[PDB]
């Protein structure tokens, strides 16, 4: 019926692969604390006191993957719902 | 000699080394297996897309190709422009580099970089987990990877050529044609074995022989090869790679 | 285009305006309804006098005939073409020289075998088709010598360059006159195509497709026709013009062709002229295949008229005016014959 | 330097003028005659 | 005290004026002369009225001596480097303006003589075009006279 | 010494020579001998 | 096409010499020898004022000449069989004459602001003289080239309309309006040139 | 027994064989070129598109990462 | 401070901005201006629909206006030679973008007007390609706008 | 330490960048539009499909603009002597890449449009070639951006 | 204290290398597209086979890509002024060698086009002669990178 | 205050004057000579009326030659360089005006020869144009002499 | 004291005289000889009368020799910079005047022998044009002499 | 110049003599004129080689 | 298949420039003597155009 599978299978694949690699990336940002070999970029301009606030930033940036993964899962659920409309 | 049993393998690996990427290989195999699952479905299915027909007709190629591509990406430690941190890096620590007559140049390092000269005395050595990830950060990684990849590509090509040419012997013996052996195959193997196996042993010997301590006055394989090819041998100014090689 | 306008208009404004106006000078369709509605030759004179044409039957035979209608149409055509060609300039003058060289070779093949046979040359003069000119000498009063005309026509007549292929004086007797005319038509046609391509402007753009169409159509019709004659397929491919889409592909299948269906398939390789095939009704009171070919010519003539910075407009006017004369004399023919069930073999142009 | 600027002014300006006149000459020679008249 | 070459520029002003005038006039005579020379086999009666393009070309000619003599008799060696460049620019401008006028006029003359050869009706409009060409030349002249002393 | 105007003089002479030689080369390469009414006897 | 091909030959030769000297400039340590500031300081606005006036009139005149011929010959070729054409189509010639008039108005406006200097020192002398001269030949270039382009466009479209008149004269009603756009191009050049002269003076 | 033709046959075959062996050993370096290609395009597209994931945003970082992510995903495939 | 006669580059930038738009818009109103006249004889009922390219060439000229008047407005005696370069680049850029647009508009418009003369229903798609031509002209304008305000 | 007025190089860089892209876009548009304008009569159902190449030309025009605005964002007289000519080189690079893309896209559009005019199925291969032209444009952008930010 | 204007013997080298690659590849696609339009009207079974030269239209872009970004990464604030001349060399070297190769590829594409119209077997020889072309581009890459590392 | 090299201006003036006179005379003579050669075939009596252009080409030769000898009369090493300016300018100027004249004469003669073939009365129009354009030769000569003495 | 090259402009005068005289005589001889060999086919009994143009081609070459040998005789190391310029102008003058004379002689000779191939009476007009050409050559000679001794 | 004229007059004359053997003499003479031009060139060359 | 031999000779023209380029790369250095670099220039030009 509405929004058949022929054009929602792409959404399904994209959502699944996206949740996969963002959970991997969040895991590598909070547990590895985004080691620089894997993630050079960092948002500070003054770190001459110590590495602690850089760690706090590492948790801050790894926090950004939870919203990502969660609403991709929402999009995947909605895509499955569109697919079930037969 | 049917060449199917040899292409069936070597074509995969050569694509894989020409396609040295981990996650891209993963995606290719994912799509390949997706086709594998619905084989009997598509066989009883009518379509007009003819590129699609040529590809599911050759799915046996692409699946194995993708497996080897994933494996090659595992070699190069390049999964989407990044390397997995096994943390086997064995290059630098605080007290060592400060013990190399150095301190607090990072105060000036806000504007400069200060490459470290090699031979610290304690660092180096092999990295069993492939390419050491530290290179991914260094902006001089181009020289390292260029020399590396160029040399291994040349050697792989030499090996493939030398192996592949040998099937003419099977041809010559099966058809009782040693006439193609006498004034043929034998001098062929002679010139190729010399001209390329010599280079192979040269690079192996250089890699096994010289260290960064002897970097000064260290020749290059290029200059030796061109000197040999050109009949030109200077009387001095360039030390041999080994005694008596002239 | 890129070069013209700034340079076209300077020396083509008059001729562009002239071809437009003389397209407008053809008989209106209301005039045509007057033509069909009288069904009499005296009234035919009466109302052709009232249109652009006519008022030319002065000093003519009181029993108006169809041949007089043909002569007056052809006199209007040759008068208009002497008007256009008189005012011209080396490129376009040369173009119109090409437009005339087809009829030149036609009339020249009329002249030949009037002197291999023991016939007068003054006899030949009044019978030449118009535009023939032939004000050049060494070809008249030749004392019935093949070599004299051979040298006369290699030396003096302007189209001598094409006769470099027709040489040795042997083909005059051993070979057919018609085949010679065909070789000359081919060689001239390809030379004309090369000249067009040299002038690489919208002239080339508008004249390439119509020359390819003419080559393709003539190969098409000739291949249809020679299924009842003595000609082999390699001597056949010898005389098909090179300047056609067929030479890439389609000429080979025509060489392989032996009947109506292989040539039908040849038409089917190209949708543009397949449509011209299925219009070959050939019904008594309708049009035939040749008429559909002339119709496609008319469509391409209109397409040439749409563009305005090239030279195919004049060729378009050629083909349209020939069709128009064919229509008017045909109407006169069916008026004299009194057979109104069969007036329908003419194609209105505008 | 490597020239005399004093007359280099006139040189460059006159070259511009002669380039405009070169366009003018390309157009003035773009003329070319006609063939016979129509009667 | 003045910078050198001062008179040289005025001499070029005169030369430029007269050259471009002569080019335009020669163009006019060339094209009109071909038209008249070849057309009059069939309508000889138009020969005595085709002089109009000829004298129109002559008038395009004439714009030379006025400016050229204005240069020639008024040119000296003690110039402040300001006058001489003005005469250079003025001579160039008026000259090639006359060149363009002749570029129009000769070809207008040939097209016109053929047009009147067919039928005498178009002659008045043809001469109308010619007089507008002379007006163009006169525009060039008046700006030359402006720059003569400005 | 005082090259600043003599080099301009040499430039003017050279461009004059170039114009002359170019005109002659153009008219001598592409001279138009008629080449008519007998060329067919030799072909 | 040989003559224009030799013209392109000298063109490419000039550019070749340019690149050669440009490279050799830095190869052999030429120490800012092409001092552009020296060039600008050593030039004069007499060139610039006279260039402005002369180019304005020059190019306006030749553009008007183009329009005059194209329209005129189209009209008299069309009138051979349809003499009614000129009675409505001769106005195009008046229009290109008006293009020339606009150019001449700019010429006098530019002549409003020409004067001698007769000064020797460049440094701090005639500072606004340069500015005003730059404005002047800018205005001359703008007006002249704009008038060229109005002229060619008007001429060719006028010829097209003139021989379209031959078949149906009622079409002249809905075709003459094309000239208005080119006139807008002329009046545009006029506006920009006025602004160019609006806030300039020699000092 | 055409001596000359067969002699030339073998001569051309040996010449082309040796020179082609040399050119083929040269041509194997396309492997190096292509490997460089895969590497270089990977890090440059990374530093272009997905590198923008870094930003001081504390709440809307991931939210814009949505369309950034879909963008490079369709592009990279 | 402001160096000597610093305004020059902007003084030429305004001129380039308007004059290269004069090339583009002139070609645009030339091509369709002639093609429409050629078409008008056969069928006049689509004439005002076919006029659409001409006014759009006028719009290219208007782009030229906006850049030129911006440059003239910012034009003063105290120029830093930074804005002068900005104005020069802006004028050249917008002018030659207008040139490219004018060429594309002219050729596509002639082809389109004859094509619609043969078949009515192609008019809107012709206008689509024509709209694209203006999109390119708009990109030229916005680049010049960025430079005029930098 | 820095030679003054290196920003001029970036100005001309942004200019050239959009210049050559606009040239290519106009070249593609002229050819594609003229090609459709003939044959939409005989295959009007391909009118919808014909938009695919022209928007590709539009992508070229977009690329010109994006490089221009990038250089505008990075433009300043306070350049370290090592960043303005980067803008110049990248601008020339990407602009003439857009030019080459326009060349190829226009001519291939001409060939493929009559290709599909004869036989509808050839569309897919034609689109393949258009894809490739865009891939070329993308590489141009890649190197251009690398130089732009470095 | 390195010489001023030093890094641009790198910037322009990269730009030029990819410039000539962009020319060469686009010409390859030019001739390939015309050829495929010619072939596929009459031989549809050869369409995807004739797409093969199209993929080698892109390798000219790949080689120049490699050299360009190598030069880009190797560029620095201050150069030793011995590597940047190597970059200029290598860039021009590979770029123009690849442009020559692109000419050859397009025209041999036309050759195999006209070849396979009657005999599909010529496909193999077409590809063979086609391999003979890109070897020059790879050769240019060889010497260019030898210089870039010398 | 006379810069050296002053003889150069005078000699080049006289040179260029007779140079261009010879050029124009050659044009007129060559054209008229081909015409009269191909004409007297069928009406020998026209020789007396077709040779006046030869006389007037001679008159142009006399113009160039009187100018040359006059300029030579006032030449030395240490000229003031203020009269030699006039010498150079006028010497070029009159001679090239003579080019324009004689070229127009030769064209009109080519036309008039064929014109008078069948209609003898066109002699009047031939001479009418012929004297006129040579009066333009004189037109130029006037300024030539005025500056030669100024 | 003496400016450089002051004893060498006469050398290039002699060179240029020889240059343009050789070009002229060769062209005239080629052009006349083609027609002479053409009309020897059907009238070998007038070859001696048709030798005459080639004889005057030789004579105008003799004019070139008179100037060349006189200039050679009037040269030494210590020239005062003005006789050198004089001989430069003289030599180039006479040389190219002979060039144009040879051009006219050649083409009119071909036309004249073509015409006289049916009527030997045309020889009188042919000689009339022919002699006048060497009159022009003599005029160039005279100016070259007076300059060479001035 | 001498070779240019020699070649053209020689081609024309040898073509003409291909019909009439008499022309040979006159053709050769026409060539002699151009070789006299060559004589002139060598004369001045000698003058400047001994000046 | 037997008409590939001229193409083989073209490939030989290809190997030529590579031979000379490698020679130049060998004899190249940073501070060249200033009289070998022009020799490299002329050598490259000569061999390359002879290949042409």
């Amino acid at each position: 019926l509405c929004c058949g599978p022929k054009l929602a299978a792409c959404g399904i694949v994209l959502s699944a692969w996206g949740v996969i690699m963002l959970i991997m990336l969040g895991i590598f940002f909070n547990v590895h604390s985004a080691v620089l070999i894997e993630d050079v970029p960092f948002t500070e301009k003054d770190f001459e006191n110590g590495p602690q606030n850089i760690y706090n930033l590492y948790e801050q940036v790894s926090y950004n993957c939870f919203i990502a993964a969660g609403l991709y899962l929402l999009l995947g659920g909605f895509s499955f719902c569109q697919v079930r409309l037969n | 000699i049917n060449p199917a049993p040899y292409t069936v393998i070597t074509f995969p690996f050569l694509f894989a080394v020409m396609f040295g990427d981990f996650g891209h290989g993963i995606l290719m195999t994912l799509f390949a297996v997706w086709m594998v699952l619905r084989e009997s479905r598509i066989l009883s299915q009518k379509h007009e897309n003819e590129m699609f027909s040529m590809v599911f007709s050759g799915r046996y190629i692409i699946l194995l190709m993708g497996l080897f591509s994933i494996y090659t990406g595992l070699i190069y430690n390049d999964c989407f422009s990044k390397s997995l941190n096994i943390f086997g890096s064995s290059w630098s620590v605080r007290p060592m580099f400060t013990q190399g007559n150095w301190t607090e140049e990072t105060l000036l390092g806000s504007s400069v970089l200060q490459l470290n000269p090699a031979i610290p005395g304690v660092f180096g050595g092999p990295y069993p987990f492939g390419i050491d990830p530290i290179w991914n950060i260094a902006t001089n990684k181009l020289t390292f990877l260029n020399s590396f990849k160029m040399k291994m590509s040349v050697i792989l090509g030499i090996i493939h050529m030398l192996f592949g040419v040998s099937l003419s012997l099977f041809n010559h013996i099966y058809f009782k044609k040693p006439l193609n052996i006498y004034f043929g195959f034998i001098p062929e193997i002679i010139f190729m074995s010399s001209l390329f196996g010599y280079l192979v042993i040269l690079i192996f010997y250089k890699w096994t022989a010289y260290d960064a301590h002897s970097s000064r006055n260290a020749p290059s394989l290029l200059i030796h090869f061109i000197n040999m090819f050109l009949f030109s041998y200077p009387e001095s100014g360039n030390a041999m790679l080994y005694s008596g090689q002239k | 285009s890129f070069f013209p306008e700034l340079y076209f208009n300077v020396d083509n404004g008059y001729l562009e305006g002239l071809v437009r106006g003389l397209k407008a000078g053809v008989l209106s369709q209301a005039d045509y309804l007057n033509l069909v509605q009288c069904e009499t030759l005296e009234d035919l004179k009466l109302h052709l006098q009232s249109t652009d044409y006519g008022n030319f039957l002065a000093n003519e035979a009181s029993p108006l005939t169809v041949s007089v209608i043909d002569d007056k149409l052809k006199e209007k055509m040759v008068v208009e073409f002497r008007h256009m060609r008189n005012h011209a300039y080396e490129p376009l003058a040369s173009f119109l020289d090409f437009i005339t060289y087809s009829y030149m070779i036609d009339n020249v093949i009329l002249l030949i075998t009037g002197t291999l046979h023991q016939r007068s040359i003054a006899e030949l003069v009044p019978k030449c088709h118009p535009l023939g000119s032939f004000e050049q000498m060494e070809a008249v009063n030749i004392a019935q010598t093949p070599a004299e005309l051979y040298n006369a026509i290699l030396v003096d007549t302007p189209l001598a360059a094409f006769f470099q292929d027709c040489i040795s004086e042997q083909d005059l007797d051993e070979m057919n006159i018609e085949i010679i005319r065909n070789t000359l038509y081919k060689a001239y046609l390809e030379s004309f195509y090369k000249f067009c391509t040299l002038l690489g402007g919208t002239t080339a753009d508008a004249m390439c497709p119509i020359l390819e169409f003419e080559a393709d159509r003539r190969a098409f019709i000739i291949t249809i026709n020679s299924f009842g004659t003595e000609l082999s397929k390699e001597d056949r491919a010898k005389l098909f013009p090179h300047c056609g889409r067929l030479y890439p592909e389609g000429l080979a299948q025509l060489a392989r062709a032996d009947d109506y269906e292989q040539v039908k398939n040849v038409a089917d390789y190209y949708p543009e002229y397949k449509l011209l095939f299925e219009g070959a009704g050939s019904n008594p009171g309708d049009k035939t295949l040749e008429d559909r070919f002339f119709e496609h010519e008319v469509k391409l003539n209109k397409l040439a008229f749409l563009n305005q910075f090239h030279f195919g407009v004049f060729y378009a006017f050629v083909k349209l005016k020939e069709q128009e004369c064919r229509n008017i004399v045909w109407i006169a023919e069916c008026i004299a014959q009194r057979h109104r069930a069969k007036i329908d073999n003419y194609i209105p142009i505008f | 330097g490597f020239f005399s600027p004093g007359i280099w002014m006139g040189l460059l300006t006159t070259l511009f003028m002669l380039f405009i006149f070169t366009y003018g000459l390309h157009m003035i020679l773009s003329l070319k005659t006609m063939d016979r008249f129509d009667d | 005290n003045n910078p050198e070459y001062s008179s040289f520029f005025g001499v070029m002003g005169a030369s430029s004026a007269m050259v471009f005038s002569a080019m335009g006039a020669a163009y006019g005579t060339a094209k009109s002369g071909t038209g008249i020379a070849a057309m009059s086999v069939m309508r000889p009666e138009l020969i005595m009225k085709s002089i109009i393009p000829v004298v129109m070309a002559g008038i395009i000619a004439i714009y030379g001596l006025v400016v050229a003599v204005l240069i020639a008799n008024s040119l000296t060696d003690g110039i402040t480097l300001y006058r001489s460049f003005l005469q250079l620019g003025a001579g160039l401008s008026v000259g090639l303006s006359g060149l363009a006028a002749g570029f129009a006029i000769g070809i207008v003359g040939d097209a016109g003589v053929r047009g009147t050869a067919q039928q005498p009706r178009l002659f008045v409009g043809m001469i109308l075009i010619l007089i507008f060409a002379e007006v163009l030349g006169l525009y060039g002249l008046i700006v030359a006279l402006i720059l003569s002393t400005k | 010494l005082e090259y600043s105007v003599v080099f301009n003089l040499v430039l003017w002479i050279m461009i004059g020579l170039a114009l002359a030689v170019i005109i002659t080369s153009y008219n001598i390469w592409n001279m138009d001998p008629g080449y008519d009414s007998i060329i067919y006897r030799m072909t | 096409t040989g003559l224009e091909l030799l013209y392109l030959g000298i063109f490419v030769a000039f550019w070749a010499c340019m690149v050669v000297v440009g490279i050799c400039y830095t190869i052999f340590d030429l120490g800012f020898r092409f001092d552009v500031a020296w060039f600008l300081t050593e030039t004069s606005p007499f060139m610039w004022s006279n260039l402005g006036i002369g180019l304005a009139i020059s190019l306006s005149v030749v553009g008007a000449a183009w329009g005059i011929y194209i329209t005129g010959s189209s009209i008299i070729g069309g009138g051979v069989k349809a003499p009614r054409i000129k009675t409505k189509n001769l106005v195009s010639i008046i229009f290109c004459e008006a293009v020339a008039i606009y150019g001449i108005i700019m010429a006098i406006v530019i002549s409003n602001m020409a004067e001698p200097f007769s000064a020797t020192e460049p440094k701090a002398i005639g500072h606004r003289n340069y500015h005003a001269g730059y404005s002047m030949f800018g205005a001359g270039l703008t007006v002249g080239l704009s008038n060229l382009f109005c002229g060619v466009c008007v001429g060719i479209v006028g010829s097209g309309a003139a021989l379209a008149d031959a078949q149906n004269p009622s079409l002249f009603v809905k075709i003459l309006i094309v000239e208005i756009f080119g006139s807008a191009i002329g009046l545009f050049g006029v506006i920009v040139a006025i602004l160019q002269t609006s806030r300039v003076k020699m000092g | 027994f055409d001596f000359g033709d067969t002699m030339v046959h073998q001569a051309i075959h040996t010449i082309e064989y040796c020179l082609g062996c040399i050119s083929n050993t040269a041509s194997y370096l396309r492997l190096w070129a292509l490997s460089l290609a895969h590497a270089q395009l990977s890090e440059v597209l990374w530093t272009m598109v997905i590198h923008i994931g870094l930003h001081v945003r504390s709440l809307a970082g991931g939210l814009g990462l949505f369309f950034i992510f879909a963008a490079f995903a369709t592009l990279t495939v």
